[PDB]
């Protein structure tokens, strides 16, 4: 599942027994109830540009 | 960087400037408040490890605007398989003596997981390469941070599109080609150690390190980058380790 279109995950993907898939997030992010999206939990999350984000 | 543009101030906030005795040495990438990823070859000629400084929040080298943060480098970690003066395993992990403070102008780039990097990021065509390197082959280095968008090539394609030249080093599985063969755009020796950053679903990730090539933006030649995905586990283990006396540390790879 993770091999195709990142298993629908925004960030990381873990494959499990059968057709089970778990999305995960880098530190400073939390996974939303959709199970795919990652949202910042800190003021300066990695890989995000504050001057562009604030615009 | 040849054939790019000035990176607007604050748009490459993970870019590191490495200095030795205040002189421009190399680039680097901040991956959290304590650690920087650079290229091993940057340190081949260091004699006094105590005069190595990392600067974050840098943009214009001619002026201090107050966003710059300087830190002494407490450790330089290089894989045991790297051989000075050669191309393979061109990566260094640097530990700052004191963490940098994250601000609008100093933000880490995400070090991705290996699976994610190999199965998803490796297929994103274009990525950004940046630095204060040469603006032209045999030309002056940049005063303002420059950035260039480069396409990634499959290694077979890099070898089929390259000009047949003798004594040329091979492109290993710890490398990848990116850029152009028409001599118009490339990263340069002064950009060494700098990020090759890949955008995916609204976030940027570290995919490569400015490593080597033959003469900046030479016709028939592409830039060669360290394939960061091969080192994720090696980097994660080291980031969990206690500092060791002495600046330089050679760590077993794998
Ligand atoms: C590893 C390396 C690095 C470079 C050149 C050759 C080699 C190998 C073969 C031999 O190894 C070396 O020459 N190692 C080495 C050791 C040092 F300490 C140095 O100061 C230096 C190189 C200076 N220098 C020429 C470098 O950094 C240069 N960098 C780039 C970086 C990116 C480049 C790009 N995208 N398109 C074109 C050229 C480029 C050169
Ligand atoms: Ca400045």
């Amino acid at each position: 599942i993770c091999v195709n279109e990142n298993g629908g995950c925004e960030q990381y993907c873990s494959d499990h027994t059968g057709t089970k898939r778990s999305c995960r997030c880098h530190e400073g992010y939390s996974l939303l109830a959709d199970g795919v999206s990652c949202t910042p939990t800190v003021e300066y999350p990695c890989g995000k540009i504050p001057i562009l984000e604030k615009r | 960087i040849v054939g790019g543009k000035v990176c607007p101030k604050g748009e490459c906030p993970w870019q590191v400037l490495l200095l030795v005795n205040g002189a421009q040495l190399c680039g680097g990438t901040l991956i959290n408040t304590i650690w920087v990823v650079s290229a091993a070859h940057c340190f081949d000629k260091i004699k006094n490890w105590r005069n190595l400084i990392a600067v974050l929040g840098e943009h214009d080298l001619s002026e201090h605007d107050g966003d710059e943060q300087s830190r002494r480098v407490a450790q330089v970690i290089i894989p045991s398989t790297y051989v000075p003066g050669t191309t393979n395993h061109d990566i260094a992990l640097l530990r700052l003596h004191q963490p940098v403070v994250l601000t609008d102008h100093v933000v880490p780039l995400c070090l991705p997981e290996r699976t994610f990097s190999e199965r998803t990021l490796a297929f994103v065509r274009f990525s950004l390469v940046s630095g204060w390197g040469q603006l032209l082959d045999r030309g002056a280095t940049a005063l303002e941070l420059m950035v260039l968008n480069v396409p990634r090539l499959m290694t077979q394609d890099c070898l089929q599109q390259s000009r047949k030249v003798g004594d040329s080093p091979n492109i290993t599985e710890y490398m990848f080609c990116a850029g152009y063969s028409d001599g118009s755009k490339d990263s340069c020796k002064g950009d060494s150690g700098g990020p090759h950053a890949t955008h995916y679903r609204g976030t940027w990730y570290l995919t490569g390190i400015v490593s080597w090539g033959q003469g900046c933006a030479t016709v028939g030649h592409f830039g060669v980058y360290t394939r960061v995905s091969q080192y994720i586990e090696w980097l994660q283990k080291l980031m969990r380790s206690e500092p060791r006396p002495g600046v330089l540390l050679r760590a077993p790879f794998p």
